[PDB]
């Protein structure tokens, strides 16, 4: 039996939307991924062990002879010595720091782990930080809120088989984040013709006009949403709603108000 | 009899796995039974604080991020909340679209919960390796409708797959499982473990389809993006082909619910009948869902097809109306500044103040929501009892089918077993209504495609949005001032169920459900997990 690469997955300040995104993968499906391709050695959302048994499973994985890759979901709350975010009685920052020190690689799934995310939005009561921001280590960022499973599984597979993919300045793989959402939008011709919906109830909205005037952040957002879609069926602009810029750092503060232009 | 040790002492389970978020449970055990309990939420993010001063239109996008498991529901509650504050009545099509997406969320949420979060507390996956596939096939044939996935060939393939996995020595998510090497609290014969495991794996594929269905109307999953103030933006979701595809996907999901979920649930419940006498509470609250009139919170409460109501002291003869003025949140045992007790959500205060771990006077990031001084259980069990008491035809039929299958009285539902069964019961009912709901919208959208209403931002106002999310009664409460958010408070189902003690020192539902839990093996306290998981805890939700 071939040895499968060990993956440790940590949950910090998160909503678990990223975990949920990951399990929507169909190439391959999640079962095939964790039975054939990787060894998911710690994942709080789905693991059988709990309490001390789960904590020992983590310690086992961190001490594995073959090493491990680290996936981090969620930002890190740093106020009060990190005590507003704890697992097994340890601050999340402390556990993420140890786990990162010896990782073969670190993948930040989601805008929260990559850049700080929603809990980092003003006035940031828990003093949340991105993983790279708090620890001072280079990460592979797979942002979005949550990212497309195609982007995450694509990155994970790429990292295990081919090495680190080429990254942009925000640490994002150019394979998935190399193009602006807007550049692949089926409403681009409407945008180029100045055909905008003035409101959601308007005849323009019903005809599928461009959503720029309703705050669409597609023109400043890097992601592959219109190209790959979500759940094999849709994406927000196709659903008549503007892009929020959810794959951009600190979008909660840079892209708001969401229904207005910068 | 129910396996029970003689263990006396404390037990702490941190982390509670197979839930959403970060939960620590502490219990005191005496002669093998839990005598006292504490529910301790371990993460604070502070969405309510973050929302202050922002545009009310932005609320739904922030609040949706309270939770990615119960995705959508907070966007919905926020939209209802703001719709109420600006006094806009959404168009019929928007009501229909919003309710369908909620239905889709119920299907996805309950399926994943039973198989991927809860099942491992009752099913010994490794025992499935001992099963004879032919005998397992023959069993599945007698206990559930015929399907190719339950053939000896299909069950053997699952077993072989699982065997190759276990023999590799890399147990992954099964590492240190409580069932490894056997466990007295695990009752199922190997054949049933094999059946449950096969379905566990099928459910992993099926949940993908349930999410696709939802995305047809919601834009994407997780985190939908189709709701706006005054209705929805998704004109395409009213057209013929997407609605045909939505119906096809939904029917696939409903077939899995009726062929696998319900039969597995009933088979398991049949072996664990003793759990019909463990983990009961007394008070139930629901805001109702699937209303035919969502023009206001009062109309929502009155017209929900899954009815709203309040039951107290297990009295099914007296279902009271929900008094929204009687809801308040205490912080006495929570990590907030002392002095914020008894606040109605319109006057809610969120002032975090941490102390230390296992400080019995302040032990959770959740507030303690109370109703007229009482802790309330919310969720499928609450909805089921409330609907059953009101004689809702679908519930009456599906409950009596379950009670008959198990040969137990309705009072047996006041338990962890009942709480688990109720979750299946309402999934079956949601399934039974999908085709009718879809057809209603298809016809409506074909005739007139109005999806969003005109509205105006008031300078000063307040509003409440109510929903019954998969885990129970959800409410968002907004105060608008100078056209900005002045106060925004979430009171979430998991806050009701898993919050700490209230100002009177009275236990929350989960804390109270834990009292009397037998512990067969203090080293591997699966029984604590069974009861806690039955509430379907979402800590990101509960704390926000
Ligand atoms: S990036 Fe978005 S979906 Fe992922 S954990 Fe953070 S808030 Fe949730
Ligand atoms: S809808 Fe958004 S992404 Fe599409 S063309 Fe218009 S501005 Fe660009
Ligand atoms: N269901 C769900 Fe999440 C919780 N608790 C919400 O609302
Ligand atoms: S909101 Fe996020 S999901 Fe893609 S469409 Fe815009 S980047
Ligand atoms: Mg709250
Ligand atoms: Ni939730």
């Amino acid at each position: 039996a071939k040895h499968r690469p060990s993956v440790v997955w940590l949950h910090n300040a998160e909503c678990t939307g990223c975990t949920e995104a990951a399990i929507r993968t169909i190439k391959p499906y999640i079962d095939a991924l964790i039975l054939d391709t990787i060894s998911l050695d710690y994942q709080e959302t789905i693991m059988a062990a709990a309490g001390e048994a789960a904590e020992a499973a983590l310690h086992q994985a961190l001490e594995g002879k073959d090493g491990y890759y680290l996936v981090v979901e969620g930002g890190l709350p740093t106020i009060d010595g990190g005590q507003w975010g704890m697992v097994a009685g340890h601050p999340m920052i402390e556990t993420t720091k140890k786990a990162a020190a010896k990782a073969k690689g670190i993948i930040c799934i989601g805008t929260c782990s990559a850049y700080g995310g929603v809990q980092k939005a003003k006035p940031n009561p828990s003093q949340a930080k991105g993983v790279s921001e708090a620890l001072g280590v280079k990460t592979i960022n797979i942002p979005g809120c949550p990212p497309n499973p195609i982007n995450f599984v694509g990155a994970v597979v790429h990292v295990l088989t081919k090495g680190i993919p080429d990254l942009d300045e925000n640490g994002r793989p150019k394979l998935f984040y190399g193009e602006l959402v807007h550049d692949n939008c089926p409403r681009l011709p409407h945008f180029e013709a100045s055909e905008f919906a003035p409101s959601f109830d308007s005849e323009e909205a019903k005809k599928g006009f461009c959503l720029y005037e309703l705050g669409c952040k597609g023109p400043v957002t890097y992601n592959n949403c219109p190209k790959v879609l979500f759940n094999q069926v849709n994406w927000p602009v196709q659903a008549g709603h503007p892009c929020l810029g959810c794959s951009e750092p600190d979008f909660w503060d840079t892209m708001t108000p969401f229904y207005e232009q910068g | 009899p129910t396996p029970q040790s003689t263990f006396t002492g404390p037990i702490v389970v941190d982390p509670i796995t197979r839930i959403e978020g970060h939960l620590r449970i502490m219990v005191e055990v005496e002669n093998g039974k839990v005598k006292d309990a504490w529910s301790s939420s371990q993460l604070f993010r502070g969405l309510e604080i973050i929302l202050k001063g922002r545009d009310p239109r932005d609320a739904q996008h922030f609040t949706q991020r309270a939770c990615g498991v119960c995705t959508y529901v907070h966007a919905l509650a926020s939209s209802r909340c703001v719709d109420d504050a600006v006094k806009v009545s959404i168009p019929a099509n928007a009501r229909m679209m919003r309710n369908l997406v909620m239905a889709s969320q119920y299907l996805h949420d309950h399926l994943v919960h039973f198989y991927h979060l809860h099942a491992l507390d009752w099913v010994d996956v490794t025992a499935a390796l001992k099963a004879d596939p032919n005998k397992a096939a023959k069993l599945a044939a007698s206990i559930a409708p015929a399907r190719p996935g339950n053939s000896a060939k299909a069950l053997k393939a699952v077993q072989d797959k699982l065997k190759a996995f276990v023999e590799s020595g890399q147990l992954g998510i099964f590492t240190n499982a409580y069932f490894l090497g056997g466990h007295k609290a695990y009752y199922l014969p190997p054949e049933v473990d094999l059946i449950a495991t096969a379905h566990y794996l099928e459910a992993l594929h099926m949940q993908v389809k349930a999410a696709s269905a939802m995305a047809i109307l919601g834009g994407k999953n997780p985190h939908t993006q189709f709701t706006v103030v005054g209705g929805c933006s998704n004109y395409q979701g009213l057209t013929k082909d997407p609605l045909a595809n939505y119906l096809a996907l939904s029917k696939e999901v409903c077939q899995f619910v009726n062929e696998c979920y319900i039969p597995d649930l009933l088979a398991v419940a049949g072996f664990y009948k003793d759990w019909g006498g463990i983990g009961g509470t007394s008070n139930y609250l629901a805001f109702g869902e699937f209303a035919t009139d969502d023009s206001s919170p009062e109309k929502h409460l009155a017209t929900s097809q899954f009815p709203s109501g309040v039951i107290t002291g297990r009295d099914l003869g007296k279902v009271d109306n929900v008094d929204l003025g009687a809801i308040y949140e205490d912080v006495k045992y929570s990590w907030y500044a002392p002095g914020g007790d008894g606040k109605h959500p319109y006057d809610g205060v969120t002032d975090p103040k941490y102390t230390k771990l296992d400080d019995k006077d302040h032990y959770s990031w959740m507030k303690a929501p109370r109703y007229k001084g009482k802790a309330m259980e919310v969720g499928p069990l609450a909805r089921t009892f409330i609907a059953y008491a009101k004689g809702q035809p679908d519930f009456k039929k599906v409950v009596d089918m379950v009670l008959g299958k198990l040969s137990v009285p309705a009072t047996a539902l006041h338990s962890t077993l009942g709480r688990t069964a109720a979750r299946g019961i309402e999934t079956a009912i949601v399934c039974a209504n999908m085709e009718k709901w879809i057809k209603e919208m298809a016809d409506s959208g074909a005739k007139d495609n109005t999806l969003c209403a005109k509205w105006e931002m008031p300078e000063e106002s307040k509003g409440v949005g109510l929903a019954d999310a998969p885990r129970g009664a959800l409410s968002h409460w907004i105060r608008i001032k100078g056209k900005k958010i002045d106060n925004f408070q979430l009171v979430v189902p998991s806050t009701w169920n898993l919050g700490p003690r209230g100002a009177q020192g009275d236990k929350s539902p989960v804390e109270e459900a834990l009292i009397g839990t037998p512990i067969a093996d203090p080293k591997r306290p699966v029984e604590i997990l069974r009861t806690v998981h039955a509430f379907d805890p979402c800590i990101a939700c509960g704390v926000h």
